[PDB]
RNA sequence: AAACUGCGAAUGGCUCAUUAAAACAGUUAUAGUUUAUUUGAUGGUCUACAUGGAUAACCGUGGUAAUUCUAUGGCU
RNA sequence: GAUUCAUAGUAACCGAACGGAUCGCGCUGCGACGGAUCAUUCAAGUUUCUGACCUAUCAGCUUUCGACGGUACUGUAAUGGACUACCGUGGCAGUGACGGGUAACGGGGAAUUAGGGUUCGAUUCCGGAGAGGGAGCCUGAGAAACGGCUAC
């Protein structure tokens, strides 16, 4: 159904690398707006080079609908992007893959029977 | 007990940093120049006044650059109490910050221009001789300046340098002498000095009128001479430290909110 | 019973056990730190003489000095043996076998002082050699006697590992060298340079305050 | 990796049994004192191209039914 | 406000403490670590004044084994009956001492629709105390610590 973007409370932040904005947007029929698809018109408004620098998040729809607002974060380069952002929010976007970490308290069983053995401990992570 | 306490909270932090009463149990705590009600912390500039961190994840990111100074100085700490008339000086952007007082009770980070922010005051606590027989100032800022003039005494203010170690320009603290409040009710106010009592055995008390012939008092701990009996060494923020009343402070900000 | 003999020297070791009651009888009633002949031990220990250094006693460690037949409980400090500490300042209770031998315990530990004639299986046949060559600089050269001015680097020892082809070495602590001997000419020009800033400062200082001063009887 | 050294572990969290000029509250004093750390000062004056010998981990090797038990021997 | 304060000077004393045998990037710059004294900051320990619920079927408490004071040690991070020698005979109480009860941790606060009040506050913050009961102690800037140790 489209939507009209216009942004709000600027700050161009060099020592981050980057640009920070309120996104505010305006959807008559439209029911919400995909991250995928807002960061494609925000791209071409902007002149952007490459969609993977650009990173969004948050996006309420207002009560009774038509409206919604939210965050929005040009950087420059994505490889700068990619350093100074935490890493969950590169992942819905999808630019990163997710890493498949051990559970927590799997990691701490193996700890507390590493302070039983000294000497060398590496026999108890295969272990486990 | 047993020793010193490493947290602090949230709402048992200082009311002039204004932190959220949600979003957060604990708040940042700052020991450094300054005290901790009388100071306020590297990282609550950077996201809650500056806005250029979002998290306190983001200021580390910002301050382990090295790009934030404080008096031509690196510190990579990130809960460094940068308290009254500190500069901060940021190589990108090319803009600096000297904390003042608002009128209202709060910090606020004062832009300035590049030449005025080498320079900055210090009011000194005691003069004392140390060893050699060689005399020695002390600060607020807890520096210590040592071969002064034999003409400076307690309780007025000295424009250092810097870029150098050394004193430049002093001043007395006298009748008709420009003095900013830097704690208790009065904070923010800034007025000529008309009289002081002296009550001898605590605490001195100093009335003086602000530039629209208010009068006000406060303790002499509390008193920082800026300048001369009028003008000033500084540059103040907004409203120069009149403190206009509470039907004026309405009638403004609502007059100001109808665009 | 079970007799642990330790050859220092070469660098070997083997346990033996012991039949009948006769071949323990001169070790009973004898401190650590005592050469006890070990001919009475077997057969091909023959002229051999053993210091005794600890040992352990069915419960399973005993310490020297602290004497008796019997096993005892102390309070450890720090610096002591039979003790490895968890905290700083942990002191323990710990139960502890005397130092003089009777035949109730287990485990004697002996150290051959001058072997006889004969060769034992275990301990005379061979040699390990040490691991680590000495890593500091004078270490070095007490080892094959150098002075100072034969310098140290091409005596390092370097075996090299199996398969890939790489040497490993120690790295040589307190070696003189060019970073090491700028450091101080660093450090000394500063305490040259702070004294005479100083000594300036009060020079400076000496006639602004006499200046001051005589101003001052301007004024009377 | 492991181990030695450094620093932390005296904060935080939980509870209300004690306790009635005690604790606590506001208000002083510390000329009656200790203070890791932070911040700023100071300081040539007593084989100087460099002093000494042991200790882990590690290797060899045991004890005990059993533990965050550990001994003897050899290196750095 | 005030000293025997800071500091300088004189005459000696001791080793039991400082005056860098340390590390990285690059005639020469930058900063990592160590440690002494002096401020400074985060503190902590004592400390002045004033303040509390019921009870008189609790009226006299305290002391030679510190009760109140004095001199001189000792001890402490320092001040002190804090502790030890001698010496004096004081100190508190009818405005409630001393003792008992509390289903009592204190306060910031909470409930309660005139004003004045009455009852509650284990519990978000700030102090305090404790880690089954008592006691002792090491390490350290800081603990009489308990997710440290020793004993009953």
């Amino acid at each position: 159904g489209a939507f009209s973007l216009r942004f709000r409370k600027l700050k161009t932040n060099p020592l981050l690398q980057r640009k920070q904005f309120g996104v505010d947007i305006l959807h008559p029929s439209r029911g919400s707006v995909s991250k995928k698809e807002l960061v494609e018109k925000i791209a071409k408004q902007f002149r952007v080079s490459d969609s993977q620098s650009i990173v969004v998040f948050g996006l309420k729809t207002a009560f009774g609908g038509g409206r919604s607002s939210g965050f929005a974060m040009i950087y420059d380069n994505p490889n700068a992007a990619k350093k100074f952002e935490n890493r969950f929010r590169l992942v819905r976007l999808g630019y990163v893959e997710a890493k498949p970490t051990k559970g927590r308290r799997a990691y701490k069983e193996l700890k507390n029977r590493r302070k039983k053995v000294r000497g060398k401990e590496k026999a108890k992570c295969s272990g486990a | 007990a047993r020793g010193p306490r490493k947290h602090l909270k949230r709402i048992a932090a200082p009311h002039h940093w204004m932190l959220d009463k949600l979003t957060g149990h604990y708040a940042p705590r700052p020991p450094g120049p300054h005290k901790l009600r009388e100071s306020a912390p590297l990282v609550v500039l950077l996201r809650n006044r500056l806005r250029y961190a979002l998290t306190y994840r983001e200021v580390m990111m910002i301050v382990m650059q090295r790009l934030i100074k404080v008096d031509n100085k690196v510190r990579t700490d990130q809960c460094y109490p940068a308290g009254f008339m500190d500069v901060i000086s940021i190589e990108k952007t090319k803009e600096n910050f000297r904390m003042l007082f608002d009128t209202k009770g709060r910090f606020v980070p004062h832009p300035i221009r590049e030449e005025e922010a080498s320079y900055k005051l210090c009011r000194v606590k005691k003069v004392v001789v140390g060893p050699k027989g060689v005399p020695a100032l002390i600060t607020h800022d807890g520096r210590t300046m040592r071969y002064p003039h034999p003409s400076i005494k307690a309780h007025d203010c000295i424009r250092l340098d810097l870029n150098t170690g050394k004193i430049v320009d002093t001043l007395k603290f006298e009748a008709g002498n420009m003095a900013m409040v830097t704690g208790g009710h009065n904070v923010g106010r800034v007025g000529v000095i008309v009289h002081r009592e002296r009550h001898l055995g605590g605490f001195d008390i100093i009335h003086l009128r602000d530039a629209k012939n208010n009068e006000f008092a406060t303790r002499i701990s509390n008193v920082f001479v800026i300048g001369k009996g009028e003008k000033a060494w500084i540059s103040l923020p907004k409203e120069k430290g009149i403190r206009l009343s509470i039907m004026e402070n309405r009638q403004v900000l609502l007059k100001k909110q109808q665009m | 019973m079970k007799l642990n003999l330790a050859n220092p020297q070469a660098g070997m070791q083997k346990t033996v056990e012991v039949d009948d009651e006769k071949k323990l009888l001169p070790f009973f009633e004898k401190r650590m730190g005592a050469e006890v002949a070990g001919d009475s031990i077997g057969d091909e220990f023959k002229g051999y003489i053993f210091r005794i250094s600890g040992g352990n006693d069915k419960q399973g460690p005993m310490m020297q000095g602290v004497l008796v037949n019997h096993r005892v409980r102390l309070l450890f400090r720090k610096g002591m043996k039979c003790y490895r500490q968890r905290r700083t300042g942990e002191k323990k209770r710990k139960s502890v076998r005397g130092s003089i031998v009777g035949p109730d315990l287990a485990v004697l530990n002996l150290v051959l002082v001058k072997k006889g004639p004969e060769t034992i299986p275990g301990l005379t046949d061979a040699e390990r050699p040490r691991r680590l060559g000495p890593k500091r600089a004078n270490n070095i050269r007490k080892l094959f006697n150098l002075s100072k001015d034969q310098d140290v680097r091409k005596y390092v020892v370097r075996r090299q590992i199996e398969g890939k082809k790489k040497t490993k070495a120690p790295k040589i602590q307190r070696l003189i060298t060019k970073t090491r001997v700028q450091r101080k000419r660093a450090y000394l020009a500063k305490q040259r340079r702070s004294v005479i800033k100083s000594r300036e400062e009060a020079k400076a200082y000496k006639d602004v305050l006499s200046a001051y001063k005589h101003e001052l009887r301007k004024k009377r």
